[PDB]
């Protein structure tokens, strides 16, 4: 009483309700370093302009 | 400052602008404006200096020299419109751009602040100067630029930007405040010699003196007024402004040069008792003169100070009243030999005059500047050994006998037969002769004005 599969049935993805937990780390991956800080606060003018040996603008 | 600048600058299209006979009359005239302006420099104080701005302020050394610089411009005027009258006009419209230019170029460099701004206009002065010289001169190597961007400029531009990173800036009103000792050791020894190198050829120093000897002959006369007027006296501004940092590595760094000025004071005097060209004579004189500036800037006294921007100032008058005698004989008979033409009181007694009142404030007759600022280096330098004296004498027997010689050889005698194309005297000359010797004999009514910061 076994029916054959037709054209496209076994290449479906399947869904499997399994007992066993999901794995968490499955690459074993450590921790990751933090990242650098963003920028954040209003953009205010230069102190006293570009700073270049004289130039005061 | 600006109120200065904007003026120079607006002489760009005075002079462009005028009609093809105006181009001496406006100039001449607005710079006169110019310098009737530049007194409002003389608002000096005790304590503080005149301080405009970040980039510009004026205490009382560069305010005589500020002074003389934007006299000196209507006197090139009137000394190079002569020669230049068979010149193109285009060609002499760039001669007197080339002037206002480097006025610009003076005006902004003794007001600087900021010191590494004074080094880009000290290094920018040089290029209006060479084009004077070499297209408006008159005779025909050139290793003599490499040898001083070697020993000079490059090695200063390295030790302020030395200072820029380690004092954090460059400001003098700055420096001041923040200036540190500077103890002994190697790398402050090449320091000290980066930052004093590059104004001790452009004094000159005796031993690096060769180069104006020529360049004041093969110049014109606007070039030899603004190079025996103003352009060696960058030298003594940049020592006087940089020796506050280079202190007390001085006080044992000033032993090797000062001993280059007290023996070159002495043999260039005596180079001037040997001269056959008139120019080159003034040139000696104008090493000779300057040495005694070096060594009062490297004694770091507060009379020799005084004594130094006094002798500066005097000179700067002097040596280019002599160099417009020169250029007035130079216009007659064509040739720079002082052998040639003699007996000349006999034909033109004003300008023997002239002669004699320039010959006497060249040996320092009393009671004039030069012999306020000879004097009071004297006074330091008895101060410092009390053997320079008789080096300081000595130069002082020499400094009469060839400012008396040349007095001697070209306005006394017989006159040369084989000369007639002597022409009385023009009132253009005798303008030029009074501008710079009544200025010169006014400052003795009131000489606290040309004394420095210290005085
Ligand atoms: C109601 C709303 C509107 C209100 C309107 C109110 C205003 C009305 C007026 C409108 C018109 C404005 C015109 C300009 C304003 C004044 C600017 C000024 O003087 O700044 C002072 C500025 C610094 O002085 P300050 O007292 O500290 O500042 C006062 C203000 O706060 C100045 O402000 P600052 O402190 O913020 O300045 C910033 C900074 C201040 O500067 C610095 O921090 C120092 C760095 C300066 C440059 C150094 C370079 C050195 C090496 C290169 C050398 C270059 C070649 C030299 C010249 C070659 C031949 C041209 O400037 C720069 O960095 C720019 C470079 C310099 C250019 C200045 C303007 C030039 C305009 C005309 C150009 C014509 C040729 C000029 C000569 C070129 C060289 C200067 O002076 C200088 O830098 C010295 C040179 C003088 C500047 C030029 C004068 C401008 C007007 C010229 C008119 C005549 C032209 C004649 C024909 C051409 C002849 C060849
Ligand atoms: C602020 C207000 C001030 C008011 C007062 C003015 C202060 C003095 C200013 C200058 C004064 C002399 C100017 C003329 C001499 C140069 C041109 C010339 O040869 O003319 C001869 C000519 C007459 O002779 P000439 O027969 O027709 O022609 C000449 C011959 O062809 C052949 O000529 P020569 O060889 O027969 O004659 C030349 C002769 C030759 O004699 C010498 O060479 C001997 C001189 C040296 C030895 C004697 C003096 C030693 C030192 C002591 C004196 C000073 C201290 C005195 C105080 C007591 C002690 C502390 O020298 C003189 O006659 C000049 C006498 C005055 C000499 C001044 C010092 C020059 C010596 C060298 C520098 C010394 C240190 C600086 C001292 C400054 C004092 C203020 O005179 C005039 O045409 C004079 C015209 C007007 C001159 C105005 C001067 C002032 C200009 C400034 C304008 C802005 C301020 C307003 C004041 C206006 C006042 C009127």
């Amino acid at each position: 009483g076994w029916v054959r599969p037709d054209l496209g049935e076994l290449s479906k993805v399947t869904k499997v309700k399994t007992d066993r937990p999901l794995p968490e780390n499955p690459y074993h991956s450590r921790a990751r370093p933090e990242p650098n800080p963003e920028v954040e606060g209003d953009l205010k003018p230069a102190r006293h302009g570009s700073r270049l040996f004289f130039w005061t603008m | 400052m600006l109120k200065y600048i904007i003026p120079t600058m607006m002489l760009m299209p005075l002079t462009w602008l005028s009609k093809n006979s105006m181009i001496w009359i406006n100039t001449t005239l607005h710079s006169l404006l110019i310098s009737l302006t530049s007194l409002l420099l003389l608002n000096q104080f005790g304590d503080n200096s005149l301080n405009f701005s970040l980039t510009f302020f004026s205490d009382s050394l560069s305010t005589p020299l500020l002074i003389l610089t934007m006299w000196l411009l209507p006197l090139m005027l009137m000394a190079s419109q002569h020669h230049l009258s068979k010149e193109n006009l285009a060609r002499k419209k760039l001669f007197i751009s080339m002037l206002i230019l480097l006025q610009l170029f003076l005006i902004m460099t003794f007001t600087a602040t900021e010191l590494i701004f004074f080094y880009i206009m000290f290094e920018a002065t040089l290029v209006p100067t060479l084009i004077i010289i070499t297209r408006w001169g008159n005779q025909t190597a050139g290793l003599y630029f490499l040898f001083y961007t070697l020993a000079g400029s490059l090695p200063l531009l390295v030790a302020l930007i030395y200072i820029q990173n380690t004092m954090g800036s460059l400001n003098f009103l700055i420096l001041q405040y923040w200036v540190q000792p500077m103890p002994n050791s190697w790398s402050n020894t090449f320091m000290w010699l980066a930052c004093m190198m590059a104004f001790m050829v452009k004094m000159p120093l005796y031993g690096l003196h060769l180069w104006l000897p020529k360049a004041h002959v093969e110049a014109p006369i606007a070039g030899s007024m603004v190079l025996a007027a103003i352009l060696l006296k960058l030298g003594g501004y940049g020592m006087m402004r940089i020796t506050l940092l280079l202190n007390p590595i001085t006080d044992f760094m000033a032993y090797p040069f000062i001993m280059l000025s007290l023996w070159g004071m002495i043999m260039t005097s005596s180079i001037c008792l040997r001269q056959t060209d008139l120019k080159s004579l003034i040139a000696y004189s104008s090493v000779s003169h300057m040495a005694l500036v070096i060594v009062a800037i490297l004694i770091q006294t507060p009379w020799s100070y005084m004594g130094a921007t006094a002798l500066m100032i005097a000179h700067g008058l002097t040596s280019s009243m002599l160099f417009c005698l020169a250029n007035s004989n130079y216009e007659r008979v064509h040739s720079r030999t002082m052998i040639l033409a003699r007996g000349l009181q006999t034909l033109l007694p004003l300008m023997a005059a002239w002669w004699l009142l320039a010959s006497l404030t060249n040996l320092a007759l009393p009671p004039s500047i030069n012999l306020i600022g000879e004097l009071f280096v004297v006074m330091s330098t008895f101060s410092w050994s009390n053997i320079t004296i008789i080096l300081m004498g000595l130069n002082m027997v020499i400094t009469a006998l060839y400012s008396l010689y040349m007095l001697i050889t070209t306005q006394r005698g017989k006159h040369t037969h084989h000369i007639n194309n002597i022409l009385p005297s023009f009132t253009r000359e005798n303008a030029l002769m009074s501008l710079h010797m009544l200025p010169l004999l006014l400052l003795s009514l009131n000489p606290k004005i040309i004394l420095g910061p210290l005085y």
